[PDB]
């Protein structure tokens, strides 16, 4: 059924710490049906060196996605990720906070 | 039936494939020796025209050309003494019994004689007839016809027969083949009674040395009663 | 992947039953075992398909007895006719079901299927030659064990008899040589206990 | 700790021309196989990926995905053709088995139909959902005539499937039974309303993705705590993150604990 939205959630490998490296985690899940645009974001701008995993399905035939991509957290840069999907009319962006 | 094919060690041998698979995926081919079991040597996958070969087996020695459509060879390049053997070409087949189930279906062979002697030019089975007896006509009423082919390589020999109008397979039997001075001998024979010993028969021999190509066909004139 | 067939030759009378042994080796759960028949022209003839998951295979005459636990899966010919006798394989499939798959076969048994008795009848002899070759035609005979012996004035080549099945039943043996003398050659047949002199016939 | 092979198939069909069909297999929570379109092969992930079988036979397993990959694209196109079906159609397909002691398995392939169960193999045969779009009935009779592909479904899933992954164990004990020790670290949480406060309990990098979180104020565990999704990390591991709320003052002084198989008995105690 095309009315399964995605479940966008964005987090991080290792606690957020200003300058060290680290890895974004935007985890896209519970949508149908597959075809989907996902973008990682730095303050609105996309980041060209993306990967993520393999597509696949829970029990229940929803889809689900791991986004990943090196970033360096800091106090002025934001990080987010925009979801394009048939469910919805806009592009959705999910912006991450270091806390929570 | 089966054919045979006579090569020479260092040269290269067609075994010509005996199946028509209309709809081929996959050709196996086989080696049965004397003694050894039948096992396949390569596949040749039809829609990428690819050998694959079994482990061990050297690449460039076997190779399946396809001339045409409907037809595989089997190309042996540096034949060896090793090599010889009777071939076989194989499908998965669902077939003449037709079943859900896939089984595999053989051609008929060909038998592969790796010769190095050639110790003769003509090896094409000499023919040594046998006159139709008119003492075994006067009691049981019947005519037996021999025919006896020597000094010939190699020892693949078919037969058959018919009555020149119709194509009738009769019924006639054989003898044993045996070694006689690096080449063989064989012979068979044929009763017919009084009812039927006016039409015309002949003889047909089946071998891989025969003039121009085609089967040597013996001519037996019918029995002739006389007082 | 393996398969043993330990028996090379069997014999058995004509109208009993013949049980072909076989044992493997697979490297598969799930596997196809064939039977096949070659016969003395190398042909090679399906007689019955087995399959782990299935019942015990059963196709006219052939049936399998498959001891999956013990790797064995004995054919079994029921009826026999004179036409069974062959050399029957062994094949396991690698595993049997998809086109690429290979057979692995074993090393084959014959059978020899032995004719019924018959009324002891005498043989038929009768006069045939062509230049120098010159035989007996022999018909029709009971028991076909015969210890047929050559004197001849010019001996050259010695040849071996055949002893195979007649449609009739009595089987006629036919034994040549080329003979210099092209008048008169002497030979003997032996129909057990006396050998019954051929000169006599014509 | 269960270990179950789940095959996950997705063909996507826009067009009466465009379609792509995409796979992969799972060995309990790891990927073990991937299945790209593009590719002539199922692509081994892991170094233990063909368990224990040879090349050849791993060989006779690659030539099955590919003539199914072909047929099922040729099969869907001509349902639809014949059943009248509007061309954007997703199609699934989920199969495999769990073997358990004692030699016993069980076995599935359910296929889904524009993200709905529209039938499965069972036993012998294939058959429709109780919810069953009556087209699928169609679908059914023809499927089910060709006793050739059921009895290389049942070769599969009743033969070739334990084996494979009785296979797989014994050839990736290593990475399967393998541990990775998490860490855990505590966040400030944003205000609900006024007096109230959520509290938010951080674990990361745990491989084994059982594991059991629970806020406590000393030896008693406070009820309240709401845990999000086990989500997962490109570095094979987990995350998991565990949210509570409190009246300010009932935060000064906290404790937790998280018990995992890594930890050699000592839990990870988190503290204010
Ligand atoms: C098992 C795990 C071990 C290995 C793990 C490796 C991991 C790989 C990673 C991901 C895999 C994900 C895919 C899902 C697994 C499915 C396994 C394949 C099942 C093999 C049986 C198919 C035989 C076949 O191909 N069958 C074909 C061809 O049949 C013809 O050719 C044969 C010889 O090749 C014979 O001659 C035959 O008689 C003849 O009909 C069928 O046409 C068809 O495609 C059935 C496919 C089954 C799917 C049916 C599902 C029903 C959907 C229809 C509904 C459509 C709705 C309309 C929009
Ligand atoms: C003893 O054996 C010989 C050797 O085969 C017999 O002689 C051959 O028999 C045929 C037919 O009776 C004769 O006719 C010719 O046959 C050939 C075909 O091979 C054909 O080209 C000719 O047009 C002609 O019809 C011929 O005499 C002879 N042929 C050959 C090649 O040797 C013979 O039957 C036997 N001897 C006696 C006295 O009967
Ligand atoms: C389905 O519709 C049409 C043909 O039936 C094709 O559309 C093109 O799709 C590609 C990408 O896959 C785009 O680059 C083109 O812009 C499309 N071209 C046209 C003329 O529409 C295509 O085969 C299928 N399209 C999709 C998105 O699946
Ligand atoms: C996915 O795989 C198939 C493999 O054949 C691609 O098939 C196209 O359509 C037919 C057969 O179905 C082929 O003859 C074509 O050559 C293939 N088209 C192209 C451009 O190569 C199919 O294109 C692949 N799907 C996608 C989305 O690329
Ligand atoms: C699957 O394996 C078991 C083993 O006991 C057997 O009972 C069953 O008949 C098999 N099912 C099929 C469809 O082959
Ligand atoms: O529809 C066109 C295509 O269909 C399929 C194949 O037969 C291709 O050769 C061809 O490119
Ligand atoms: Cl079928
Ligand atoms: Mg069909």
């Amino acid at each position: 059924m095309i009315q399964r939205t995605p479940k966008i959630q964005v987090y991080s490998r290792h606690p957020a710490e200003n300058g060290k490296s680290n890895f974004l985690n935007c985890y896209v899940s519970g949508f149908h049906p597959s075809d989907i645009e996902v973008d990682l974001l730095k303050n609105g701008e996309r980041i060209e060196k993306v990967e993520h995993s393999d597509l696949s399905f829970s029990k229940d035939w929803s889809f689900y996605l791991l986004y990943y991509t090196e970033f360096t957290p800091t106090e002025k840069d934001e990080y987010a990720c925009r979801v394009n999907h048939v469910t919805l009319s806009q592009p959705k962006i999910v912006k991450w906070d270091r806390d929570m | 039936g089966t054919k045979s094919v006579t090569r020479p060690t260092r040269s290269s041998a067609e075994i010509t494939c005996d199946l028509t698979v209309i709809n081929a995926f996959y050709i196996h081919w086989y080696l049965h020796q004397e003694g050894k079991a039948p096992q396949r040597l390569l596949y040749y996958d039809v829609s990428n025209s690819k050998d694959v070969l079994e482990s061990g087996l050297s690449p460039g020695k076997y190779y399946t050309h396809t001339p045409r459509r409907w037809s595989w060879i089997l190309i042996l390049r540096n034949l060896i003494e090793n090599d010889s053997g009777v071939y076989y070409c194989a499908t998965w087949d669902r077939g003449n019994p037709k079943t859900h189930y896939y089984k595999k279906l053989f051609g008929s062979g060909t038998t592969l004689v790796v010769t190095d002697k050639q110790l003769d030019a003509d090896v094409s089975p000499k023919p040594t007839i046998f006159l139709p007896s008119i003492a075994e006509t006067k009691l049981q009423k019947a005519g037996t016809y021999l025919c006896l082919l020597e000094k010939f390589f190699p020892d693949v020999i078919k037969i058959h027969w018919q009555e020149k109008k119709s194509n009738t397979i009769l019924g006639s039997q054989e003898g044993n083949t045996m070694k006689t001075n690096d080449t063989y001998m064989k012979f068979s024979w044929l009763t017919v009674p009084e009812e039927s010993l006016d039409k015309e028969h002949r003889c047909i021999v089946r071998h891989e040395n025969n003039k121009n190509g085609v089967d040597q066909e013996i001519i037996f004139p019918p029995i002739k009663t006389d007082v | 992947q393996k398969v043993t067939q330990a028996q090379s030759s069997v014999s058995m009378p004509v109208r009993k039953a013949v049980t072909l042994n076989c044992l493997y080796e697979t490297s598969w759960w799930s596997y196809y075992i064939f039977w096949y028949k070659q016969l003395p022209s190398k042909e090679m003839i399906f007689l019955i398909r087995q399959g782990s998951d299935e019942q015990n295979a059963k196709s006219g005459r052939y049936s399998v007895n498959f001891k999956k636990a013990a790797k064995s899966v004995a054919l079994t010919i029921s009826a026999l006719q004179l036409e069974d006798s062959a050399k029957y394989f062994c094949a396991l499939g690698d595993p049997g079901g998809l086109n690429t798959d290979k057979l692995i076969f074993g090393k084959g048994t014959r059978v020899t299927v032995e004719p019924r008795s018959q009324p002891h009848t005498k043989p038929s002899v009768f006069v045939m030659k062509n230049g120098t070759n010159v035989a007996c035609l022999v018909k029709e005979f009971y028991p076909k064990d015969i210890r047929i012996n050559l004197v001849s004035s010019k001996k050259i080549t010695e040849f071996d008899p055949a002893i195979v099945i007649s449609p009739s039943g009595k089987y006629n043996a036919v034994k040549l040589g080329k003979y210099e003398d092209s008048n008169s050659v002497t030979c003997s047949v032996q129909h057990d206990n006396k050998t019954v002199h051929s000169t006599d016939f014509e | 700790r269960l270990f179950p092979l789940r095959c996950l198939q997705i063909s996507s069909f826009a067009n009466s021309s465009w379609t792509r069909t995409d796979g992969l297999a799972w060995l309990g929570e790891l990927q073990t196989h991937s299945w790209s379109n593009d590719s002539d092969t199922v692509r081994s992930l892991k170094p233990w990926s063909q368990g224990t079988f040879s090349d050849q036979q791993w060989e006779t397993l690659q030539h099955i995905f590919r003539v199914y990959r072909s047929s099922f694209t040729r099969d869907v196109k001509e349902f639809a053709k014949m059943l009248r079906l509007s061309y954007p159609l997703e199609l699934q397909v989920s199969a495999g088995c769990e073997v358990h002691p004692g030699n016993a398995s069980n076995n599935f392939f359910h296929v889904a139909f524009q993200g709905k169960d529209i039938l499965s193999f069972q036993g012998t045969s294939w058959e429709p959902t109780q919810e069953a779009p009556l087209w699928v009935n169609l679908a059914i009779q023809v499927l089910n005539q060709d006793k050739w592909t059921r009895e290389t479904v049942q070769w599969l899933l009743n033969g070739t499937c334990p084996q494979f992954v009785s296979g797989l164990l014994e050839s990736g004990k290593s990475e399967l039974k393998k541990q990775v020790k998490p860490k855990a670290w505590l966040s400030r949480g944003p205000s609900p309303g006024p007096g109230r406060l959520l509290l938010v309990c951080h674990v990361s990098g745990f491989y084994p993705k059982p594991v059991w979180v629970k806020w406590m104020r000393g030896e008693q565990e406070q009820q309240g705590t709401q845990p999000g999704d086990i989500l997962p990390n490109a570095d094979e591991t987990w995350y998991l993150r565990a949210t509570l709320d409190v009246v300010a003052g009932e935060a000064a002084g906290l404790s937790c604990r998280v018990k995992h198989s890594s930890l050699e008995g000592q839990d990870i105690v988190l503290y204010w």
